[PDB]
């Protein structure tokens, strides 16, 4: 599906991304919680806080798993295989709410790399982010 | 919609920044950039082939100029959206035949095209406010 | 909606031959058998691992039989669907929290349960009907 | 994604299936053209007629790629690339069609086999047209 120049977008993005992985992560959760509040039905346990303490762990966590899953972005079903089982199986997320936080993750990264979103790095991005919400749900 | 009136001082505060010929153009071009087979629908539009001949033609430019034309007629009226957006109802699902889910991918681009001008300005209540004006543009045009 | 009557005598005639029993659970079965992220939604009905206890299970043929109570009161009220499934949005979209794609799917899966039930009965017009029927009945629930 | 079991349901589906691939295909489109009718804007230049001759023609060319996504049921992507070539690039469908013509497929499934549309066989099939609509849309 993603062509190398895609992974060539994908790869310089979270590239120009590095160390604010868990800051972009945890902005993008309080996005998707703050916009579209039913998927605060899935974190029934978690203080969701404009600007908590889960939110901002488990936004660094959602970061590293996506760039183990840019690491291996020809190797995301066997690299997000213990991800697959748990948002398919034990959550059960319904497929859609993959799409919702891959939106803010796009509105995260047009909030913070405003020069390097261009529409092909937006296009490889959304892409990206199709293909990894097409993995973790790949266990339906 | 609905919007809080501290959301409606964030919408309104935010949408009197934005410029209209950059935004419009932009969003409708990453739309024919993002979602390849909206580019079915612009078939007169001449080269929508590359993605800087999209984001350099014209005709998207003064086309998305009117997108965000009636943007701005949906903001000016936030209450009547049904009363507002029938003739373009009208126009985009009885001459034009598009299915609704793409208004819904033009608000979700138009959403990171703010982004994209406007960084911290644009926090996630903002953000929640402009997707509650752009579902329900989009439940307005699904008519 | 705006069913045609003679697409309201299709709608009337086959609906008149409808067994509630095994076409409700038959349908939530069929929810839960092909879309299993549904299934996150009925937690406290026992087994709904292995599709014959989804099949089997006396809670979802019990609930199928109160969402064909549901349709039912939607096909004596096609005019007035908004005025009819206003509690019943009300507790899907506030409690619950079901996103209303799910209202589509089970639709869908209604329509695939008449036609396993009617074969060369279900022509493409009364199925046209029901499409209109399912995607009032989801657009109603969506608010 | 296609386990084995399902397919064992798919193949024993379309074998079920077997002569009748162009009556389906074309009740199949029947249903489509009558029930969502934007789709045939897709279809400018043909009769749409309620049992025209290029609309049960085309039927059976729809069928006869859907037996041959049957037999290649594992080599979807590379026995599928002149129509996944077909409909991104030259017809630019929008995906949400190949959704619309999955489930009447799945309707007139229903109307034709009463007896081996399980819903073991209907998840199956549904896998399975999501999986040929996945392939359709993946010069995207
Ligand atoms: C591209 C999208 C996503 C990625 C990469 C991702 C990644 C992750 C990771 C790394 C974990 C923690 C696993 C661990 O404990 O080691 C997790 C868990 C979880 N995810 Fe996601 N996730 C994504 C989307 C979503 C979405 C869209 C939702 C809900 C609407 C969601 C809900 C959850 C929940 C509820 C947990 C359970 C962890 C807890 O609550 O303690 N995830 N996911
Ligand atoms: C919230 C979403 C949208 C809004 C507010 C909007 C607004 C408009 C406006 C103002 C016009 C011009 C009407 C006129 O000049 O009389 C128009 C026409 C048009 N729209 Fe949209 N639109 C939206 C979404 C879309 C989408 C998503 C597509 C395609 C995938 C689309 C395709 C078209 C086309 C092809 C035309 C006609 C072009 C022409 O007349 O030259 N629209 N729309
Ligand atoms: C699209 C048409 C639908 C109709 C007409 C319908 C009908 C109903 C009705 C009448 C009730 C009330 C039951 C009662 O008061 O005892 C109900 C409850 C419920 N519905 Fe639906 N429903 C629809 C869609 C869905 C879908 C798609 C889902 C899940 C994916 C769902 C999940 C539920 C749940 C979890 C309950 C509560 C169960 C309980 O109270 O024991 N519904 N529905
Ligand atoms: C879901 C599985 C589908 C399959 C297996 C399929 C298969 C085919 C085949 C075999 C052809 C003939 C091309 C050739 O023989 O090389 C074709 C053409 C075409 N298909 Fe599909 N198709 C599917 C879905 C759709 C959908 C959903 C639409 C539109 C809403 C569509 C629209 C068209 C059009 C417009 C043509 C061109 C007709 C012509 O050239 O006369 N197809 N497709």
């Amino acid at each position: 599906v993603l062509s190398p120049a895609d992974k060539t977008n994908v790869k310089a993005a979270w590239g120009k991304v590095g160390a604010h992985a868990g800051e972009y992560g945890a902005e993008a959760l309080e996005r998707m919680f703050l916009s579209f509040p039913t998927t605060k039905t899935y974190f029934p346990h978690f203080d969701l806080s404009h600007g908590s303490a889960q939110v901002k762990g488990h936004g660094k966590k959602v970061a590293d798993a996506l760039t183990n899953a840019v690491a291996h972005v020809d190797d995301m079903p066997n690299a997000l295989s213990a991800l697959s089982d748990l948002h398919a199986h034990k959550l059960r997320v319904d497929p859609v709410n993959f799409k919702l936080l891959s939106h803010c993750l796009l509105v995260t990264l047009a909030a913070h790399l405003p020069a390097e979103f261009t529409p092909a790095v937006h296009a490889s991005l959304d892409k990206f982010l199709a293909s990894v919400s097409t993995v973790l749900t790949s266990k339906y | 919609v609905h919007l809080t009136p501290e959301e409606k001082s964030a919408v309104t505060a935010l949408w009197g920044k934005v410029n209209v010929d950059e935004v419009g153009g932009e969003a409708l071009g990453r739309l024919l950039v993002v979602y390849p087979w909206t580019q079915r629908f612009f078939e007169s539009f001449g080269d929508l082939s590359t993605p800087d001949a999209v984001m350099g033609n014209p005709k998207v430019k003064a086309h998305g100029k009117k997108v965000l034309g009636a943007f701005s007629d949906g903001l000016a009226h936030l209450d009547n959206l049904k009363g507002t957006f029938a003739t373009l109802s009208e126009l985009h699902c009885d001459k034009l035949h598009v299915d609704p889910e793409n208004f819904r991918l033009l608000g979700n681009v138009l959403v990171c095209v703010l982004a994209h001008h406007f960084g911290k300005e644009f926090t996630p209540p903002v953000q929640a406010a402009y997707q509650k004006v752009v579902a329900g543009v989009a439940n307005a045009l699904a008519h």
